[PDB]
């Protein structure tokens, strides 16, 4: 009648991915965290382009468009900015968005590579992943000799259900069970079926035996970022995005139950 | 090709032919959609006679 | 006290139609104390069964060793006094037939009741002095219990 | 009438169903013959036809 | 159920023995197997009832004169008598308190309260009488008062109920004014039309045979004739 | 008005389930629903708590009772015919045989307990037994939509 | 031409409650929530922490259409206790769980980190 | 015709419902008066719906024969079986 | 008609492995071992840097 005591242990680190392991929880709360990672972790991304001259061979919309998918640095920005939606100013301000711009001519022979490096940020803390001091730049657009793209760019604060460039994950390898005790899985010929990198049994097994007083436990990880959040970071940004989701609708639910009378 | 957005078509009220003053034909005239003789006879057969002077003469040329 | 019968088999065959399906077995069993044929299906992942295996049956009309009847309901928060937990496999159905070798004028001497624990069927075919209490359209229980 | 095609029937639309003195249904098979014209007036009043 | 049986087995299985005590003390109860035995009026019935449903089985012999038995009608009497078994908790094991007179004279009744035709002259009353035939000779051979007894045994109250039942099933069943069943007729041929296929002896079938129906042919593209024999040239081939 | 009570009354879906065609239903179970119902009312079909109660939300004729499992131990499971029972309505009952139902079953023994869960039954509104396919839920005469209309 | 807003999916629309309680008239004891602009996030978690409660008797989630984003909760407990107190404890034992797991990410992130 | 005698079926047709709810509608919609309680029904349909499940429609039935006559019928009279 | 910045299954930055890819190529790589030593493991990526078609490199060869 009462919560669990779940535990972690991470076996790998890194800037692009983190892989850990939550054990003693339930199924629910690992799919509700992995879908969260995906859907309900804000983050800075292009949401707002002003083309004031664009004579390259990809209309505006493919440029915009793509400007949008870039990702930005947003480990300790995305905390302190706000929504649009909430904010008390109007246009673009600071607070609620960052301003990018781009001013690019081919006046050489050669073809100009309109890079990410190119976008130039207000703010030296939101900046193009790939401009963060290996790993190339984006390509935005090429230009021949006498072409032009210049634009006035703005970021803002979003999530995953929004749009999918508000996605700071490149993947989330989401399992339990590798040995199939719990038999949520049929295989019908199981010795067919290669083992899994978590599995722990012999080569000359291919699944373990059933358990009838089996629940889904030790769930593993792989959050993939895309560069944004740091790997951590999008795991604690997450949990306190879930948490902060569950506090506001019990808030509403106690309004609901008081409004009663 | 076939998209949904250069199929979608709806019509109330709309303009009309000349010869005849019944709707156009075409989404490009915002004409209606043909009420034929097929829709006739099945409406024949659910005994709806209403319905089947409504689309054949309240709904296309009174 | 709420039992329609009760007794001891021995499992004499098990899947002699080939096995069917995966989860669910058909065992063919015979008793000793009243001499009554048994086919019964179980699931055997989470309730195995091997040839030669000994169990006590006792299909009972209700749960508690207490006469009172049940509300088809499931309700887990019951602290009433229940056989269940004196054993270990456990099913509920409803008997849906009752064949015999009754004639046009003679009474029937032997009877088989039909019983459908949701699709699981079971056969109870032997003499009419241990089916009396067996009647279709009621709900009865499996309590089955395996023993050495 | 170019030709004319004999041969016992294996379904019991064309048999002969008949009933036995016991009561029951049965279904004779029997010869007929399939033609390749249509002459009822002259086929019909022929003798062995029915 | 009265077309295809033998003689013997449709006597073994429509008529009522009241002769057997030991078998109607196993299928009635006490008050009627007595009445059943001493009164000889209600022998006479059942025994009228009997002769009735073998000259109904003689019109269905000339009327199916091929082993058919599939038949379409208004309201299925097995799925009702099932649904009553039910409705009511009828035990098949235990006698029935179902008096036959009662099952003789409520299914007379209630072929009275079936009317298709309306009118009590001599005309509307053979145009009942042969519109509802089918019917009341599969209502006679499914509820006679044998069946009743000793197969679905169902009590006062559920044949009650289920002669109530039949009632309204098939006044729901009957044809409604205003109904276009011309253009639905037309529907219904026309439809599978269009799922048939357009193609001993070759013979024309699918839509050119429809065709060839609808728009009758002088000329038809395989006209046939279908012989059949008489005598021993149905049996051996030589005179054949 | 006079137009929407006529298709209300004369033109609607329910009432044109059934067609005066070939006395049978013309919209019947489909793909999906078809083949997962076949794979759903098997023998071998056991659900637990979670999911019994995540498939009985989606019930709208549904008195809000769950059903005592078809098993209580060791762990209780529910099984696919004790919830088809409450998808069928009222206390209809049918007979029907599946797509693979022996010809040599109804003859010798075991032909009111089927093995192969063949011998479709449907008693005071409850699947005693039986695999559901086309021939039972399909567009084909006497199915359980037939006798439901 | 109809492609809803994508915002319209998590923001709450002028005037539109975000949770209702219905009281359920078919059995004792039973409510459904209907919340809005959520998802299987929020249901799949609520279902199952309140399955663990042995006083609810009943504890299932449904989205009515995907399009929609709306989702309807049903809750069935015993006479001595009540669904909104279940959904209460439901929300805070989740909390209660998210909140501990985040402080023992943050010690594994810690513990990684200074190897 | 002699209304003592009406050869025509007592029940009431699936396309007499169908027309006897569809102008009882419209005169609803008219603001015609109600013969019935309304406790939530607003909807012309629904109260005309109601008043023949509780038969008090105030509408009679010319049933039109191919002779030529006719039979009065009224919605109190015919049998509703849907 | 120029490499996607984003894979469309997963979300991993391409746009960024295009030229670095045909940088290789030229470097007598296999494709497969390009596409390793570019980081790329799940077979969604590596379809979008397998399967790409710069065709901005012919549109660029029209006067602007
Ligand atoms: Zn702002
Ligand atoms: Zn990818």
């Amino acid at each position: 009648p009462y919560a669990n005591q779940p535990t972690v242990r991470i076996t790998e680190l890194t800037d692009e991915n983190v892989k850990f392991i939550i054990e003693n929880t339930d199924l629910a709360v690992a799919n509700s965290i992995r879908r969260v990672f995906i859907a309900e972790v804000p983050i800075i991304a292009i949401d707002w382009v002003q083309i004031d001259a664009n004579s390259s061979v990809l209309h505006d919309e493919f440029i915009a468009h793509r400007l949008g998918l870039i990702p930005l640095t947003s480990d300790d920005i995305v905390d302190k900015l706000q929504y649009s939606r909430d904010c008390t100013c109007e246009e673009f301000c600071p607070e609620c968005s960052v301003e990018f711009t781009l001013d690019v001519r081919c006046n050489e022979d050669q073809t100009r590579h309109v890079t990410s490096r190119d976008l130039i940020s207000n703010s030296p803390r939101v900046i193009p992943v790939t401009s963060r001091n290996e790993q190339d730049d984006i390509l935005i657009v090429k230009l021949r000799k006498g072409q032009e793209l210049r634009l006035r760019a703005y970021a803002k604060k979003g999530f995953g259900k929004e749009h999918a460039k508000w996605n700071p994950t490149a993947g989330v390898a989401f399992e339990y069970d590798p040995d199939n005790a719990l038999r949520h899985t049929v295989y019908p010929k199981p010795e067919e079926w290669p083992k899994s990198e978590y599995s722990e049994l012999d080569e000359d097994e291919s699944q373990a035996p059933y358990d009838p007083n089996g629940k889904p436990e030790r769930f593993y990880y792989n959050v993939e970022s895309c560069g944004s959040l740091r790997p951590e970071t999008i795991v604690l940004s997450a949990l306190s995005g879930l948490k902060k989701k569950l506090s506001d609708l019990q808030t509403q639910l106690s309004h609901e139950i008081q409004s009663d009378v | 090709k076939h998209m949904v957005d250069d199929k979608i078509h709806s019509r109330a009220r709309g303009p009309i032919q000349i010869l005849n003053r019944q709707p156009m034909e075409g989404r490009s005239r915002d004409g209606g959609l043909r009420f034929g003789e097929m829709e006739r006879d099945c409406q024949i057969a659910h005994g709806a006679a209403q319905f089947l002077r409504e689309r054949l003469f309240e709904a296309s040329d009174p | 006290a709420g039992i329609l019968f009760e007794d001891i088999f021995d499992v004499k065959d098990i899947d002699p139609e080939g096995k069917k399906f995966d989860r669910v077995s058909r065992l063919h069993c015979e008793s000793e104390s009243f001499k009554m044929d048994l086919i019964l299906d179980v699931n055997i992942q989470i309730y195995p069964v091997d040839l030669g295996d000994k169990f006590r049956l006792v299909i009972a009309s209700t749960l508690y060793e207490d006469g009172t009847l049940d509300d088809g309901e499931y309700n887990p928060t019951d602290d009433r006094p229940s056989r269940a937990d004196q054993f270990e496999y456990v099913m509920y159905g409803k008997v849906y037939r009752i064949e015999g070798d009754e004639t046009s004028t003679e009474a029937a001497t032997r009877l088989s009741a039909y019983v459908s624990y949701g699709g699981l069927l079971m056969r109870l075919q032997g003499d009419a002095n241990n089916l009396h209490g067996f009647e279709v359209d009621s709900r009865v229980y499996l309590l089955m219990k395996k023993l050495a | 009438i170019s030709k004319v095609y004999m041969h016992l029937p294996q379904t019991d639309n064309k048999k002969k169903i008949i009933i036995t003195e016991d009561g029951e249904f049965k279904a004779l098979q029997e010869w007929i013959l399939e033609t390749d014209g249509v002459s009822l007036m002259r086929v019909l009043s022929e003798k062995d036809v029915d | 159920a009265t077309l295809k049986p033998s003689n013997k087995a449709f006597e073994k299985k429509f008529r009522f023995d009241y002769t057997n005590e030991r078998a109607l003390r196993r299928t009635l109860q006490e008050d009627l197997v007595k009445d059943v035995l001493s009164n000889a009026h209600i022998q006479n019935e059942l025994e009228r009832e009997f002769e009735r449903m073998r000259e109904d089985r003689e019109v269905l012999r000339v009327i199916f004169p091929t082993g058919d038995s599939k038949v379409v009608l208004p309201c299925n009497l097995l799925r009702m008598i099932w649904n009553a078994q039910k409705i009511f908790h009828i035990n098949p094991r235990l006698p029935s308190d179902l008096h036959p007179i009662k099952v003789v004279e409520g299914v007379k009744e209630l072929s009275k309260k079936l009317v298709i035709v309306n009118g009590d002259d001599p005309l509307s009353r053979q145009a009942q009488e042969n519109a509802t035939l089918l019917f009341n000779i599969h209502l006679r051979s499914t509820l006679c008062s044998r069946r009743m007894a000793e197969e679905f045994r169902l009590s006062g109250e559920a044949f009650d109920w289920l002669l109530g039942e039949i009632e309204s099933k098939f006044n729901q069943a009957i044809a409604h004014p205003g109904e276009m069943v011309g253009a639905l007729a037309a529907q219904s041929l026309g439809e599978p039309a269009t799922q048939m296929t357009l193609n001993a002896k070759n013979v024309t079938l699918g839509v050119p045979r429809l065709k060839e129906l609808i728009n009758i042919s002088k000329k038809p593209k395989t006209p046939s004739l279908t012989v059949f024999l008489l005598g021993q040239s149905a049996r051996d081939a030589e005179r054949a | 008005l006079e137009t929407r009570a006529e298709i209300q009354e004369l033109a609607m879906v329910p009432r044109m389930i059934v067609t005066p065609q070939s006395n049978r239903p013309v919209m019947g179970i489909v793909q999906d629903t078809l083949t997962a119902v076949r794979k759903f009312t098997k023998r071998d079909v056991f659900l637990e708590r979670g999911e019994v109660m995540n498939l009985l939300m989606f019930l709208s004729t549904w008195d809000g009772k769950v059903p005592q499992p078809a098993i209580l131990k060791p762990r209780p499971l529910w099984t696919g015919k004790q919830i088809f029972s409450l998808i069928i309505p009222g206390h209809i009952n049918c007979i029907r045989t599946h797509s693979t139902h022996p010809d040599d079953e109804d003859s010798g023994p075991y032909k009111h307990i089927s093995p192969g869960d063949t011998k479709v039954v449907v008693e005071n509104g409850e699947l005693i037994m039986g695999i559901l396919c086309k021939k039972s839920l399909g567009t084909s005469a006497g199915s359980l939509v037939h006798i439901s209309y | 031409m109809n492609a809803p807003p994508a915002f319209e999916s998590f923001l709450l629309f002028e005037g539109e409650k975000k949770i209702t309680i219905n009281k359920d008239t078919k059995v004792p004891n039973a409510c459904l929530f209907t919340i809005n602009k959520e998802d299987h996030t929020l249901g799949n978690i609520i279902k199952s922490q309140l399955l663990k409660d042995p006083q609810v008797l009943f504890a299932g989630y449904k989205v009515p259409h995907p399009l929609e984003h709306k989702i309807i909760i049903r809750v069935q407990t015993t006479p001595d206790y009540s669904p909104q107190e279940a959904f209460t404890n439901a929300i805070t034992d989740l909390i209660s769980e998210l909140s501990l797991l985040e402080e023992r990410f943050r010690v594994a992130i810690k513990d990684k980190q200074e190897g | 015709q002699a209304n003592q005698k009406r050869i025509t079926t007592p029940y009431m047709t699936k396309y007499e419902r169908a027309r006897v709810l569809g102008t009882r509608a419209l005169q609803i919609a008219m603001c015609a008066p109600v013969m019935v309680e309304l406790e939530g029904e607003t909807d012309p349909l629904l109260i005309a719906m109601k008043e023949l499940k509780a038969r008090k429609i105030p509408i009679i039935i010319r049933r039109y024969l191919p002779d030529g006559s006719y039979e009065d019928w009224g919605v109190d009279e015919l049998i509703i079986s849907d | 008609m120029i490499i996607p910045v984003r894979c469309f299954t997963c979300g991993k930055i391409v746009g960024n492995k295009w030229e670095a890819y045909l940088g290789l190529l030229q470097a007598e790589y296999t494709e497969g071992d390009a596409l390793d030593a570019l980081g790329l493991k799940r077979y969604c990526c590596r379809r979008m840097l397998l399967a790409h078609v710069d065709l901005i490199e012919k549109l660029l060869n029209y006067a602007p």
